[PDB]
RNA sequence: AUU
């Protein structure tokens, strides 16, 4: 009967939203790596992939779970930030906890959607 | 020299380890001064960013699927920006392990939290690095004494898990220093003191074990050692510089493919410490890792 | 030591 559980779902990603909402301080100290920035610009990779566009952050420091030390909502808990870099775009590299919490990358060509993943779109 | 700004550090030079010096205050013209880091970069990515432009100017073994463990990773903001850095450093696929004595998250394998003498493991290492340093340091009450705690556990820690042609990167300060740990420095086929040019204001150096031989090549008095290292300290002023943080296309530790072989202490000849020396070579089993922590538990 |  662990449904009477998880039907109480604790929605940490919501909560954080309304925070933000609220004028709350984004969380802090999330690790940015120094690179080249000639990376390929996608969105979680094994090493800094930072573009010109973007900076580079050790990925656990970067995920809410991880960060607020509760269970990852991803198939099997596992995390897809933590022992890799998460690229943010350069206009919200102040905030990339909210950054990876509100958007999501492209199966395809591994960019954020919004922000790098052009597969929704001439003369050759 | 003007050209120590242009490199990620300063080695201490051959000559100060052949000194016989009394132990004296470091006195340090910058003590205290801040360095002027690139913009959102931590003191610790900094840090880390030039020990390991420094490691990539010697002679480490890297074989395929290298061990690496951090010691004292954690930091007073929960995170593990050492541990960031070096992962972004070692070869993809690089086990990397990490602990310290408070919580925090990393992007390491696995990670240990308590105090490293109550860490377990029955495997080799091909790396270690320590950042410990103990927070009662700061509180001198027995004048500039060899320090134990952690210094005991790292000690015999690189005499039981360290691979032969392994190396290591353990940091002290002018008080955070332990005599055995000088001593076991001459085990290696090199060794040296290394101060970050973003840190040239502290006494802090990573002392670095490079090529570990299992034995003596060099007897090394600890107490003397530290007294020539802080010579050097107090006489070459080291300026801050973070000239070496703009440029990162050569970061990566090159991937050796480093042979590794298991060999019995009565088959190590001449001819293998030679190639251990080199860093050509690391000897250990290839078995699973298995690490564990000690859990006190109280009624 | 965690500028
Ligand atoms: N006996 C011990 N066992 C384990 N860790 C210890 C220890 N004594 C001190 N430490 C740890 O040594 C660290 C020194 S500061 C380390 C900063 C870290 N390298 C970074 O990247 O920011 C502290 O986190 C402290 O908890
Ligand atoms: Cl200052
Ligand atoms: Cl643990
Ligand atoms: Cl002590
Ligand atoms: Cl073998
Ligand atoms: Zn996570
Ligand atoms: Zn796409």
């Amino acid at each position: 009967t662990v449904l009477s559980f998880c039907a109480f779902a604790v929605d940490a990603a919501k909560a954080y939203k309304d925070y933000l909402a609220s004028g709350g301080q984004p969380i802090t100290n999330c690790v940015k790596m120094l690179c080249t920035h000639t990376g390929t610009g996608q969105a979680i990779t094994v090493t800094p992939e930072a573009n010109m566009d973007q900076e580079s952050f050790g990925g656990a420091s970067c995920c809410l779970y991880c960060r607020c030390h509760i269970d990852h909502p991803n198939p099997k808990g596992f995390c897809d930030l933590k022992g890799k870099y998460v690229q943010i775009p350069t206009t919200c590299a102040n905030d990339p906890v909210g950054f990876t919490l509100k958007n999501t990358v492209c199966t395809v060509c591994g960019m954020w959607k919004g922000y790098g993943c052009s597969c929704d779109q001439m003369l050759q | 020299a003007s050209s120590q700004a242009w490199q990620p550090g300063v080695a201490m030079p051959n000559l100060y380890k052949m000194q016989r010096m009394l132990l004296e205050k470091c006195d340090l013209q910058n003590y205290g001064d801040s360095a002027t880091l690139p913009k959102g970069i931590m003191m610790n990515v900094a840090k880390y960013t030039q020990l390991c432009q420094y490691l990539n100017t010697l002679t480490l073994a890297v074989p395929y699927n290298m061990r690496v463990i951090h010691f004292g990773a954690g930091s007073d903001k929960g995170v593990a920006p050492g541990t960031a850095v070096l992962r972004q450093w070692l070869p993809t696929g690089t086990l990397l392990v990490d602990s310290d004595l408070n919580d925090f998250v990393s992007d390491a394998d696995s990670t240990l939290i308590g105090d490293c003498a109550t860490v377990h493991t029955a495997n080799k290492w091909d790396l270690i690095i320590s950042d410990m340093y103990d927070p009662k340091t700061k509180n001198v009450t027995k004048e500039n004494d060899s320090k134990e705690g952690f210094f005991t556990y790292i000690c015999g820690f690189i005499q039981q898990k360290l691979a032969l042609g392994g190396s290591v990167a353990i940091k002290i300060t002018e008080h955070s220093w332990n005599a055995d740990l000088y001593k076991l420095m001459g085990h290696f086929a090199w060794w040296t003191a290394f101060v970050t040019n973003v840190n040239a204001s502290s006494s802090e150096a990573f002392l670095i074990g490079c090529n570990y031989l299992g034995k003596p090549r060099e007897q090394i008095d600890g107490y003397v050692m530290h007294a020539n290292y802080i010579f050097w300290r107090n006489t070459n002023p080291i300026q801050l510089s973070s000239y070496s943080l703009f440029d990162m296309s050569k970061f990566p530790l090159k991937l050796r493919g480093t042979a590794v072989m298991s060999l019995k202490e009565g088959q190590i000849n001449d001819m293998i410490l030679s190639l251990l020396s080199k860093g050509r070579l690391i000897i250990r089993e290839n078995n699973r890792v298995v690490i564990s922590s000690d859990v006190l538990v109280n009624n």
